């Protein structure tokens, strides 16, 4: 409600739809990103190095 | 290439529009505005002549452009905004010299801005507008300086005089003002010099003491490149 | 002795190619940060730098072996070198000092015309008189061979080589100095002139005391160094020479002071501010 | 809207003088080059000058090279060509095009009406081999232009261009480097072609397709159009 | 009345999600990244070098071909360079000089910028009269902006030092949402991938997940200690990155509401003004105020490389779709494309 | 001392 304690009210309240959420294992989180980078890696050609031939600012 | 060359000529052409533009925009000198609600900020302006917080006000003397960036309406928190005014070439700030209760914040908002990273190579141009109501205020007696600063049992005028009137009033001015200068004397290192004065509400030529003191604002960098100093 | 010259020209060699370079390597990198004030200081490093590399290393050639015998084009070649960089080195010199003065008394009033588009003329300006006064001797020296000796002493007549010899005195010491000395008298009158200083710690106590101290040690060398060198040369024409073992120590004496002007200006003019500190 | 408007046409005597003008309105007439080009009684189109914007660069045809003067006028917003010296193959109708190039502009855009003009009694050759063709609603055609020289260059771009002389009409633009459409005009135009042979492609025909077929090069200023190819119900 | 009853209430429910991120703490990424071959040292010079600004730089965004680019600067002027040729296409000078940001359509026909006028404009670049000129004004911030970023072609999100973030509808010109629940000034946002959510990092050592749609606060994320001046989605749509004045940079998740990850060193004292990913989710490229930006490593926390080429604070970096180039700004008044 | 190019380099030809 809008009262003169309004903020103390909104911040319990939209609190607990926050604590409300499913909350998965850090352990498959960790390794998430691990396997992504993999499955990406050979379309960057900052990681891995370029030809000059194939490089449009280089050449 | 018949139209990548032609293309080569209208970038050209660009460059030649935007070198012109530095040419007029290095004309001019920047400024700024700190102060309280009671300060007087805006009178200074007037006598020399929405959410849109910065007021802009632009004035001539001798030849040189000045622009003023009074920047209003900036919520709660400053530290975020001046990063973005760190290439002025002086910072002008009014204090309200009359009430004695609003001091102890005048010297805060002077102390914090006399040290910010941001700002440490740009020398403040410290004003007080409010002159007249101290010799009203002493004269009157109505209220004491003893109980707000309790340090006139070790305060007695340096053997100056301004004009003639009472020395009483002056030795209260001299002490508000050198309150204020044994601040800045502890962190410059000759890129910082306050240039104090002393204005009241009828006062017209203020236009001059933002000239001159830019004189040596200027003057003092070109000591500086050219290896003299 | 054959001892004594060879190292005292190394020593002023060593320490004239290092000091100019640091000055050129510190406005060099970065870029971009070039204005009227760094032009003319860039410029006088380059003159100067280049008068170490091509007046002493064969100079002392002169004094330790018997003739020039490296060289034959070389005669005509480094003789017009030595005097086009010594006609520039003292010609920037009275461009410093006028530069110095405008951004000095008006430092307002004199942004208009400090442009570094309006330096790179003064600039060329300098470079081209140099070749004008210095041309003229691409005839004055030429190799010759005297008992069989190859070597290439001033080949001009007598009634041909006062008239040379004192035009490069007028135009190289005499006319800048009367044009160095008389602007710094005018700044050191107008930054101690009779006005109310801003304030005693810094305004009149340090601050100005410390550019009338910096300004008279720069205009003490350039009358100084390039004195002694015109002072020999008036005698050997209008007085008497004996050309004896006293009068021996003064000539090499004269050439080593004058190497002093070049050795010093790239630490006076840039090596003491913090700036490039 | 943009238009431009051109008049100074009329009778010349074969060795007189004459002068033509646009008038530019509608867009900003300071970025854009210029350009003219001819038509000849019932023949194809050819080029007579060229002009960039601040009058930089200039370059002539060099039929009339020496000959015939182009110049500019940018506050007054209008193109001038002066002609000396007309002799009896300068009958023709003359066009006024506006061309801004930067990256992934569409030079050509627009053509102006045209005038007439009568006078009293090491290049790029593309050739459109067919002449005429017989088409009917519906149905797909293709239209094709042959090269002298291969227009790939080495940045990827190929220079061709495609126009439609309609009946009473002045040429308007399609495609504009063999792939991309010009906006304005619909889907089903559309272009290919690689290096050497060139093609058009059309889905569906409406009535309002009978005209004339262009085809243009830029890679070398001596610009050269190419022969007609009308379709007719 | 109820100030101090409720008070008492909230610092029990924050210490709930305290014990429970605790509880629901397994592990940490430090050891897990142990068994991976190091990156090496990385080094890339610049290739082209923008001349052109004549004032400091504040940001700069790319573009979807990965050839045009834009940028802005004190100079109140706006610029999009060709990155491959360094051509000038058009040069765009704003109303006012004091703007923060930019933004290129994804459509490539227009363009945003904003500032300390709490405006965000939107310009039309491909006109039929051959000039770029101004199409919508969007107002109604009471505080600068600090990011604006188009949704697909019709809808901008802003992010302002006034404590909200706003979406709008650019046909129409008003707020169809409005995001609340902030403290103080809001520094940075970034789109998700998928454009359905997004983030916002104010100057209170908060980071916050968002819903377009609804407008509501799905998650909340603490753990700095002074202001935080940049965000950016990593390559996944799963996490994050957040720059903040201390120093150092860390890495959320949406699944766990911890941080994984700290890149810090003791010799880097300096803050952060701006941190993006490229293409891979395994660089991250940061730009401190120790007038150079930095190569981090969002996997093994290691330093892999330095952009030094700058002489003065960098404010903005991106990086292109295809992960070819990679700009700079700083105060220089100088753009680097660097690869 | 004097040599034989030292005197010619100061006095000139002829006489040395």
């Amino acid at each position: 409600n809008t009262a003169s304690i309004a903020q103390a009210r909104k911040l319990v309240e939209q609190l607990k739809m926050e604590a409300n959420i499913d909350r998965i294992k850090v352990s498959k989180a960790a390794a998430d990103l691990m396997a992504y980078c993999e499955a990406h890696a050979k379309e960057d050609p900052l990681l891995t190095p370029v030809p000059a031939s194939e490089n449009p600012f280089r050449e | 290439s018949a139209e990548d060359k032609a293309a080569a000529e209208r970038s050209k052409m660009i460059d030649k529009n935007l070198r012109e533009d530095g040419e007029k925009a290095r004309r001019t000198l920047r400024l700024l505005l700190l102060g309280a609600d009671n300060s007087g900020k805006s009178t200074i302006v007037k006598q020399m002549r929405g959410t849109s917080g910065i007021f802009e006000t632009k004035f001539q003397v001798d030849k040189v452009n000045f622009h003023m960036f009074d920047v209003g309406g900036q919520r709660d928190e400053r530290r975020k905004w001046i990063q973005c005014f760190n290439d002025v070439t002086a910072i002008i700030f009014v204090v309200d010299s009359s009430d004695y209760n609003r001091l102890q914040e005048a010297l805060n908002d002077f102390k914090s801005i006399w040290n910010n990273r941001w700002l440490r190579t740009i020398s403040v141009i410290l004003f007080l507008n409010k002159q007249d109501l101290l010799a009203e205020k002493v004269l009157a007696g109505k209220s004491k300086i003893e109980d707000y600063f309790p340090e006139f049992a070790r305060y007695t005028t340096p053997e100056d005089a301004t004009p003639g009137e009472d020395p009483r009033v002056t030795r209260a001015k001299y002490f508000i003002r050198k309150e204020f200068v044994d601040i800045s004397t502890a962190s410059g290192d000759g890129r910082h010099i306050c240039y104090p004065h002393f204005t009241c509400a009828v006062d017209t030529e203020n236009a001059r003491r933002i000239f001159n003191d830019c004189k040596d604002i200027i003057l003092q960098m070109n000591l500086r490149e050219y290896n003299l100093v | 002795e054959a001892v004594i010259v060879p190292l005292l020209f190394a020593l002023i060699f060593l320490v004239g190619t290092v000091g100019n370079t640091l000055v050129l390597a510190v406005l060099l990198r970065g870029g971009q940060a070039v204005s009227t004030t760094n032009l003319f200081i860039l410029n006088l490093g380059v003159a100067d730098l280049c008068f170490i590399l091509c007046c002493v290393p064969f100079q002392a050639t002169i004094y330790t072996l018997d003739g020039w015998v490296f060289g034959s084009l070389l005669c005509k070649a480094v003789h017009f070198l030595i005097f086009l960089t010594m006609h520039a080195s003292s010609f920037t010199l009275a461009a410093v000092s006028l530069d110095r003065y405008l951004a000095i008394r008006y430092p307002l009033h004199s942004r208009e015309l400090r442009t570094p588009r309006n330096a790179l003329a003064a600039i060329g300006l300098i470079w081209g008189l140099s070749l004008l006064f210095s041309g003229p001797y691409l005839s004055y020296y030429r190799q010759s061979q005297l008992a069989n000796l190859t070597v290439c002493h001033p080949a001009w007549s007598a009634p041909r080589r006062r008239a040379m010899d004192i035009c490069t005195f007028v135009f190289s010491y005499l006319l800048p100095v009367l044009v160095l000395g008389l602007t710094y008298a005018r700044t050191l009158r107008y930054l101690w002139r009779a006005v109310d200083p801003v304030a005693a710690g810094s305004g009149a106590r340090r601050a100005k005391r410390k550019v009338t101290r910096m300004i008279l040690i720069v205009a003490a060398l350039f009358c100084l160094c390039w004195m002694p060198h015109h002072a020999l040369i008036l005698c050997v024409w209008f007085g008497q020479f004996p050309l004896t073992r006293a009068t021996y120590a003064l000539r090499i004496l004269s050439h080593l002071v004058s190497y002093a002007n070049s050795c010093v200006n790239p630490i006076v003019y840039a090596l003491v501010s913090k700036h490039f500190r | 809207d943009v238009q431009l408007v051109e008049s100074g046409g009329g009778l010349v005597q074969p060795g007189g003088s004459r002068k033509l003008s646009c008038s530019a309105s509608g867009f900003a007439f300071s970025s854009f080059g210029m350009h003219w080009v001819r038509q000849a009684p019932e023949k194809g189109l050819e080029w007579v000058a060229y002009i960039s914007s601040g009058s930089g660069t200039i370059y002539y045809a060099d039929t009339v090279k020496g000959r015939f003067t182009i110049s500019r006028d940018d506050p007054k917003n209008t193109l001038f060509l002066q002609m000396t010296s007309l002799r009896s193959e300068d009958t023709a109708m003359y066009y006024c095009v506006r061309s801004i190039y930067y990256y992934g502009s569409s030079p050509f855009d627009f053509w102006g009406q045209g005038t007439t003009l009568t006078v009293s009694s090491s290049d790029i050759v593309m050739t459109q081999a067919t002449s005429s063709v017989p088409v009917t609603p519906g149905e797909s055609v293709s239209i094709s232009c042959r090269s002298s020289k291969s227009l790939l260059h080495s940045n990827g771009n190929t220079y061709l261009y495609w126009f439609l002389q309609r009946p009473g009409q002045s040429p308007q633009l399609l495609i504009y480097r063999m792939s991309n459409l010009a906006s304005g005009v619909p889907d089903r135009f559309s272009g290919s072609g690689s290096g050497t042979a060139f093609t058009l492609t059309i889905s569906r025909l409406e009535a309002e397709d009978v005209g004339v077929y262009y085809c243009m090069q830029h890679l070398e200023y001596p610009l050269t159009f190419g022969a007609g190819t009308k379709l007719e119900l | 009345s109820e100030l101090d009853q409720l008070r008492q209430e909230a610092e029990q429910l924050k210490n709930q999600i305290r014990d429970a991120r605790k509880a629901c703490a397994d592990a940490t990424l430090s050891q897990i990244t142990n068994n991976i071959d190091p990156v090496g040292r990385i080094q890339m010079r610049t290739r082209r070098t923008l001349r052109g600004h004549l004032a400091k730089i504040y940001a700069m965004h790319w573009g979807t071909d990965s050839r045009l680019l834009v940028s802005a600067s004190q100079d109140g002027k706006l610029i999009i360079w060709d990155s491959y040729t360094t051509n000038k296409v058009h040069a765009i000078p704003l109303r006012s000089s004091w703007v923060m940001t930019c933004a290129y359509a994804p459509s490539g026909n227009y363009v945003a910028c904003g500032g300390l006028d709490n405006i965000c404009s939107i310009y039309n670049l491909k006109t039929r009269e051959g000039n770029v000129r101004v199409s919508r004004e969007l107002a109604g911030h009471t505080g600068y902006l600090s990011c604006c970023r188009f949704l697909d072609d019709n809808q901008i999100v802003t992010s302002s030092g006034d404590t909200t973030c706003a979406l709008w509808d650019i046909e129409t010109g008003q707020q169809t949402t409005t995001f609340t629940g902030h403290t103080g000034d809001v520094m940075s946002l970034s789109l998700a991938p998928d454009t359905r959510l997004f983030v916002s990092g104010a100057c209170d050592a908060s980071a916050k997940l968002w819903d377009v749609r609804e407008g509501m606060c799905r998650q909340t994320f603490t753990g700095h200690e002074s202001d935080i001046n940049a965000i950016c989605f990593f390559p996944n749509g799963n996490a994050f990155a957040t720059g903040s004045d201390d120093a150092t940079c860390r890495l959320f998740d949406l699944r766990a509401d911890q941080e994984l990850m700290t890149y810090s060193h003791d010799n880097i004292i300096c803050g952060i003004t701006s941190v993006s990913f490229s293409k891979s989710g395994r660089l991250l490229l940061a730009g401190y105020d120790d007038f150079n930006c930095n190569v981090w490593d969002a996997l093994k926390a290691d330093r892999a490389g330095v952009l030094a080429g700058h002489d003065n604070r960098v404010s903005c970096l991106g990086v292109t779709d295809d992960g070819m180039a990679v700009a700079t700004g700083s105060w220089d008044s100088f753009l680097k494309i660097w690869n | 001392g004097w040599t034989l190019n030292s005197a010619g380099y100061l006095l000139g030809p002829h006489a040395v």
